This record gives C-alpha cells, structure tokens and sequence, in this order.
C-alpha cells in the first residue's frame, strides 16, 4: 500500500481515503487463504483500527531503552489486525466439519493471554518480547 | 608426600572456573562456539571488579577449593623425618600441645644431650 | 533462483522482477507435496516478504558473538515462509476424514510458541539455537 | 552412488548431472516401502540438497575434538532427507485408515523437537550425539 | 551364510556377490514370519547395509576394557536389520482392523529413543548395555 | 530330547541332524496352545539359534560366585526361544476379536524392556536375577 | 497320586509312568473349571515338568534358617503348573465377548512380575514370602 | 456337618467319607447364591482341600502369643475355599451382560494381592490379621 499501516496512527486512519484504507485490508486479507470473504468491510476497518490503536497504546515506547516492538512494525500491526479478525468470528478453529468429512488442527496447547489464542496472535506476540518484562532503570 | 602437596595445592588448593554455555535440554554448543565464549571471560583479561552480563542460559559456575588438611600432613611428616633422624620435633619448626612446659619439656632436651 | 532468498531484504524483495519472485516461491512451493496450490500466488507472496522482513529483524545480528542464525540462511528463510503459508491455511493439520477414508498425523500437543506448532516452524527451529538466550557480554 | 551423498556439498549437489542426482534420490526412496511415489523429483530433491546444506552447516565441525556427526555421513545424510520428505507430507501416521480396513502405527507422543518427531529423524538423533553438547575447551 | 553377517563392513558388503547378499536377506527374513515379502530386494539391501555400517560407526569400540556390543554381533546386525525394514514400513502396528477382524499388540506408548520404538530395536538394545554410559578411564 | 537344548552352542545347533533340532522345535511349540503353526520351520529354528546364542553371550558367567543364569538352562532356553517366537509375529495380544466374538488378555503396559513385553519373557526374566545388578568384588 | 507332585524332581518326572503322571495331570486340571481341555496333553506335561523344575532351581533352599517355599510344596506346584498352562493358553482373560454375551474379570492392571500377572500365580506367591529378600546371615 | 471343616487336616479329608466331603462341600456351596453349579465336584473339593492344607502351613502358629488365626477357623476355611473355587473360573466378574440385560458390580481394583482380588478373600482376610506383619519377640 502507499501509506504503510506501519506509517498511520488512529487518527490518520480515519483521515486515509478510502482506496487507502481498501489497500491496507487488501493486505490484511492476504494472511488467510481465506480471505474472511464473509465478514463485511466495516468490520475488518475496524479490527485494523484497533490493531492501530492498541499497537500505539499498548505496544509503544521503551523497555531497558530497547523498543518494546522489536519486530518489523509492519507485519507486526498485520498479524495483529488478523488477530482482531479471527476474534471477530470466534476462537482458532479446533475442528470443522462439513455434510461429509472433517479436519482438525491442533491450535490449542497455548497459554491463556488473548495473544496465545490464535496463530496470528502467536505470530504477533514475538514482535513483542513475547510479553516479557526486560525493562531495567537506575538512579542518576 | 612434600611432591604430592606442591602438585595438590595447584589442582585443588586454588578455586577454578566453569563456564556453561546453553540451556538444559536445549540446542548443542559446539567447540568453535565456546572459542568464542572463551574470547570473553578470559581470566587473561579480566579484572577485580568486571561485570558479566548474559542472557538466563548461561551460567558461571565455580569448582570451590576442595579444602584438605595439608598442615596436619606436613606435621605428619616432619614427625615421621626429625623421629628417625633422632631429632626433636621442635627442631622441624612444628609444635605440641602440653610438652611445651616443665619436666614434660625437659625430657627432649634430656635425650637430645 | 538467481538471486536466492538470502541475498535479498524486504525492500529488496519489493523492487524483484515477478520472475525472480515467482522463481523463489517455486522454491518455497517444493516444501510440501500439496504445494498449497489451493491458495493464490499473492498469499505466498505475502508469507515469504512477511519471513523476509521477520528474519531481517527478528533472526538477525549476534549473541557473544556467535550469528544468532547458525544454519544456511536460505533454508532457514524458506521454512520460515512454509511456516507461515501453513499458518494461512489454519495450521498443521491433526486430523483428516472424508470418502478418500481417515488419517492422524502423530502431532501430539506440541509446544506452545509459533515455531513449535508446525512442523516447518520446528525445522526453522534448529537454525536459531532453539530460540535460546546463548548470548554474553564483558565490562572492558 | 558414483558420487556418494556424504561427498557432496550444496554448491556440488547443483554441479551434478541430473542422473548422478536421481541415482542419491534412488538411494533415499529406498527408506520407505511406498518409496514416496506420489511426491515429485522436484521435492525430493529439494529435500536432499536441504539436508546436504543442513549437515554442512548444524552438523559439521566438532565438539571436545570429537566429529559432532560420530556416524556414517552417507547414512545420516540419508535419514536427514527422508525426515524431510515425510515432514513435506504431514509427518508420521499415527494411523491410517481406508475402506474399513485401518491401521495404527506405535509412534506415541515422540517428544516435541525436530528429529523426535519422526522415525527417520529418530534414527539420524543417534548419529549426531542425540542432540548432547559433549563440548568443552579450557585457557592456554 | 558363508561370509556371515558380523565378518563384513559396508565395503565388504557392496563386493559380496549377489548369492551371499541374498543369504544373509535369506536369514534377516527369518525374524518375521510375515518376512517383509511385499518390501522389495533393494529395501532391505539398504537397511543391511545401514545396519552394518552403524554397528561399525555408532556401535564399535569399547566402555572400559569392554567391548560396546558385548552380545553376538551376527545376531545383533540382524536385529539391527529387522529394527530398520519395520521402519521402512512405518514401524510397529499397534493396532489392525479389516474384513479379517480386529488385534492390537500392546505396544503402550513405549520409550522416546528409535530402539525402544520396535520389536527389534529392543531386543538389539539388550546387546549394548542398554545404550547406557558406562565407560571409565584414568590418568597414567 | 537326545540332545537338551542347555547342552547345545550356536555351533553345536548347526551341527545337530534335522530330526534332534525338530525335536527341540517340537518341545519349544509345547509352550503355545496355538503351537505358532502358521510361522514357518526356519524362523522357528532361527528363534531357537538365536536364544541360544543370547543365552551363551548376555546370560553366562558369573555375578559374584554365583552364576548369572539361577534357574534351569533347559527352561530358561526354551522361554527365551518362545519369547523370540513371539516378537517374530508381532507383540503379545492385548486383544484379539474375530466374527463378532472378542476376547482381551490383561497384559497390562508391563514395563519397558524387550524381557517385559510378553509372558515367555517375563518368565525367562525370572531365571537371571529379574536383570539385577547383585555384582560385587574385591581388592586383592 | 502315589507319587505326588512335591515327591518327584524333573529327572523323576521323566521316570514316571505315563499312568502316574496323568494322575498328577488330573489334579492340575482340577485348579480350573475350564479344565484346560483344548489344550493337548503334551503341553500340560510341559508346563508340570517346567513348575518341577523351577521349583526345584529358583524356590528351594533356605532364606534365614527355614525354607523359601513355606507353603504345601504340593499345592504350591500345582498352582505353579497351573499359571504355566494359563500362560501357554495366553493369559488372564480380562474380557470374554460373543453371542453368548459379554465378561469382565475385574483384574485391573496387575503387577509386573508374572507370578503377579495371573491367579494361579497370585495364589502361589503366598507361598513362597511374596518373593521377598527376607535372607539374614552373620560372620562366625 | 458332622466333622466340621476346622477340625480336619489334609490327610484327613483325604480319609472322610464322600458323604462327610459333600456335606462341607455342600456348607461352601452356601456361600454363593450361584451355587457354583456348573462346576464339578472334583473341582470344588480340591479347592477345599487346598484351603485345608493352606490354613495349616500359611496361616498357623502365632505373632507374639496371638494366634495368626484370630476369627472363627470355621468361616475361616470356608471362605478361603469359596475364594479358591471363584478363582478356579476366572475370580470376580467387574460386569456381566446377555440378550439387553447388563449389570456392573462395584469391585473396584482391589488392591495387588491374592485374597484382595476377590470378595470372599476380603471376607477371609479380616480373620487372620489383614495380613499384617504384627509379630515381637525378645531375648532371655
Ligand atoms: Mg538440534
Ligand atoms: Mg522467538
Ligand atoms: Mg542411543
Ligand atoms: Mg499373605
Ligand atoms: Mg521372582
């Protein structure tokens, strides 16, 4: 995309065009096979949003004067907005299965913070320290 | 036993250093690795007030000087020597406790003239 | 491919003829019997740019002066997309039953980080020390 | 082999004549009863010249002056490949089922690393220490 | 055989002529009474000589002033054969069902290392000290 | 038998006329209801030479004074030839079911070394101090 | 019996009238409703001959200055024969299941050793101090 | 009856007359709702007779100036024998089921050891102690 999602804060999203905006989902919408085609536009703009916001809120800022995402901050706010996205419809799916035949997928076996939860949250959480507390400071 | 002292005190008489690189169960450090981790703590370079700082898989790890009682073997010793030479023990620089005073004393002395 | 996947960063990658691009996704589309032919050509594209940039940020620069990646880097770079195009069609698969007949694939728990879920993510694994902490550092 | 896999690095691997090729990726097919017929020459190869490049790099040099591969190269080269073509194929059965004739296979929890996982990288962990770091140096 | 199992490394097995190779198939097929009939000839050719070759690399020398196969070293090779065909097939049935009924063979789960995993590998393992590390040595 | 099955060594068992090793072979299929009588003469034989040859090499000898083999070398030989008998066609059942009729036969898991794994084992187990290490020596 | 079962060694066994020794035959078929009629007679000779002789080798002498075996030495091998014969006949049912219905036998898990592996075997431990080190002995 | 059950030993119920045995047999035959009518008489006498010669070598004598024996030899010996002639056909059923109808009957584990298996064992056990070690003797 033109602007990178990595280049737009909460505000500046709402300030992209709408062209913009389809780029970035366009993007989004590459990390499943897919593609969440029966989830609606608005919803999806809005899972991204949030993987702005949060990122800038919860995700931002120093940590032992490292940057407490460490990652590519792109594929960071990716994974992050995918995340938001498979929250949106449910859980990882453990088993599926149709008029005839089933697949299963071993997603469990992770801890219990919403990161842990699904692939792309686990994909997201080692941008991030892996949640870890590294942070250090001293008297001067 | 005064051969077999000297080469103890320099196995054992001095603490040792042991460095351990990698986790428990984790992946294998190789030789040309620790040539590298050697480059590091090298006592060759180190000094009195050095900081290490590491990540939480790699330990420093102390072979503590394996204390034994090198005095009493060296009174042993010169016991065994200045006795059968015939000489007071007195005279290979080693004390005892009570025959330091009256007749108890003089009866070395006695021998010896 | 001419320029193999080592050779390149992300903005590297971005500036490839589709032709160099396509030829590395040839390359990555030899990890699996099934090729994931299903799943379109810009997914692929997006997996591998995606273990470009994550490998260029995430597996990169030294511990005690060891390279934190030991392995060749381009079989390295190429599990790291195999695990991520994986993780776009849901994960490994436990579990598979239909009219073809059924098939367990001998998975167990497994571990609970990304890497330790699929099976190209734990032959990328190796390449990294296990995503242990090897690294020391002196006062001088 | 006229060239024996053991003789053969990853450069060599791609200097060698498309026969001298398929005689190692005939060597290997050997391995499986079923020979991994349905999986192409493409894949097969790939496998191999990833193990090659593998056992160069993780592999290769020493430990306390002893060869960290302690095995017969050919044969551990080998396993290593054909631990890669079955991870290319999902990994082990832990049973198979057709029209209502069904098996199941022993394979158990096998651990959680890389070559536990599968019966080829099983046989291959016993060449190279079982994965131990035997390594140790001292000051001179 | 005349030229029986334990008098010959892996050279010595690529110049037997075809009718002591054949032998000593002949006798490797006597550990099963099924005799891995439906495996063809170059199978278990393959795994003779893998087992030959990682009894002279993996299973030589001593632990103490023992040797490290205190057992019969023909019976052992045979073992070490029969351990590598069952793999070739994809290891121990724990479990058959068909039109011909139903058995399972009590596996458990067994160990973790690759000859605790069949038949075969155990009663070879017995021949070794159970793979244990019992050499000593001292200074002079 | 003429010659007992304690009175012969692996040679002495290629020596003996067909008829003393079928009478051998005739006692050893005593120890089964089923009496193995779909495995073929030359495994049967196999199973025997070979129970001979462990016998003579990981059962002989002494611990402390005492011999290593406590009980009859008769019937200790012969469950070492049944327990080879078994293993040469699979484990132990743990359950068997045919045209609707079943049956289970509470082996439980028995342990994990190659002696454990079926009855005719567990037996011959008990005549070698059950594997015990009673060993012991002195300075002279 | 004239001769009874604790009066005769193997090498009496083998002196006995085929008259005398299915009296004793007889009394062992006494120890099962089942009778163990299926199973033919060489192989219920077998397994008394067997008892006869690891009675004699592994439960005679002394453990402190009284017997190893406290029990009736008659009693006591007949259930040794006994378990034998259940052994040769595959074990302990733990479930039997036809158009005659369905059983369970309630035996759980068991023990390890095989005298704990079934109830004729169970009954003869009793015997002999559960097999117990309950040996003493003192310098004179 | 009229010789009741603890006042003769093994050589005495060998000198009964049929009709003093089928009478104790007779008072044994009480204790199961069952009668254990499809059991021979044979069968049930040798269990009896067991029991007799079981009482009088394994629990006899004394622990301290106790008897061994604290509860009525009577019950004692009767249910010793119901445990024997339950055991002589299979021992506790866990369920039985036949044409829909099914019960299970609450037997649990049941401990390890003989008379534990079974609920005339449990019943016998009470009398002599629960098998407790409680014996003291002094010097003089
Ligand atoms: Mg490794
Ligand atoms: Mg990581
Ligand atoms: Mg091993
Ligand atoms: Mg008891
Ligand atoms: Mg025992």
């Amino acid at each position: 995309p033109d602007p990178s999602i990595d280049e737009v804060s909460k505000s500046d999203w709402d300030a992209l065009t709408t062209q913009e905006q389809d780029d970035i989902i366009s993007q989004v919408e590459n990390l499943s096979s897919t593609g969440w085609v029966n989830t609606s536009r608005e919803r999806k703009a809005e899972a991204i949003r949030s993987a702005i916001a949060e990122r800038d809120t919860l995700y931002s800022g120093n940590m032992s004067r490292l940057p407490t995402l460490d990652g590519d901050a792109e594929y960071f706010t990716l994974y992050l907005s995918a995340h938001k996205i498979q929250l949106f419809e449910g859980g990882e799916a453990q088993s599926e299965s149709g008029e005839g035949g089933s697949v299963s997928y071993s997603t469990g076996g992770g801890g219990e913070k919403d990161l842990q939860k699904t692939r792309y949250g686990r994909m997201a959480l080692e941008y991030v320290w892996e949640d870890n507390s590294i942070a250090a400071l001293r008297t001067y | 036993n005064e051969a077999a002292i000297n080469q103890a005190i320099e196995l054992h008489g001095f603490p040792q250093r042991h460095v351990k690189v990698g986790k428990e169960d984790g992946a294998p450090v190789r030789d040309n690795d620790l040539r590298r981790v050697r480059t590091i703590f090298d006592p060759r370079t180190t000094d009195a007030n050095t900081a290490y700082f590491t990540g939480q898989d790699v330990d420093v790890e102390t072979l503590e000087a394996h204390n034994f009682d090198y005095s009493a073997i060296h009174e042993m010793d010169m016991r065994n020597l200045t006795t059968a030479l015939g000489l007071p023990l007195e005279a290979g620089n080693v004390g005892a406790d009570g025959l330091g005073s009256g007749k108890p004393a003089e009866l070395r002395f006695a021998l010896l003239k």
